[PDB]
């Protein structure tokens, strides 16, 4: 009973860490697209 | 991307304005340096004496 709780708790931490890792990709890809469009408009 | 486009646009008008203002002052100096003679002092020294 204790072993499966420790296993589930270890997987719970991994699920939340993968979500944090994913959030940074979502935010930095938006920054690079928005800055690139800003340069597209600035050159024109 | 929008405010900065207006930032450059107005700065260019000011760069032109700085040269046009110098030319307009130079023009006024050249005009007065030919349009003024003895007929102007009787309309300027006389004016100052009331001020």
């Amino acid at each position: 009973a204790g072993q499966q709780l420790r296993e589930a708790k270890a997987q719970a931490a991994e699920i939340v860490e993968q979500a944090k890792k994913r959030a940074n990709q979502i935010v930095d890809e938006a920054r690079d697209q928005a800055r690139t469009e800003g340069e597209r408009l600035k050159a024109q | 991307a929008q405010a900065e486009i207006e930032q450059e646009l107005n700065s260019v008008k000011d760069a032109l304005r700085a040269q046009v203002g110098a030319l307009a002052v130079t023009g006024a100096e050249k005009i007065l340096g030919a349009s003024i003679d003895a007929n102007a002092h009787e309309q300027l020294v006389s004016k100052l004496a009331a001020e």
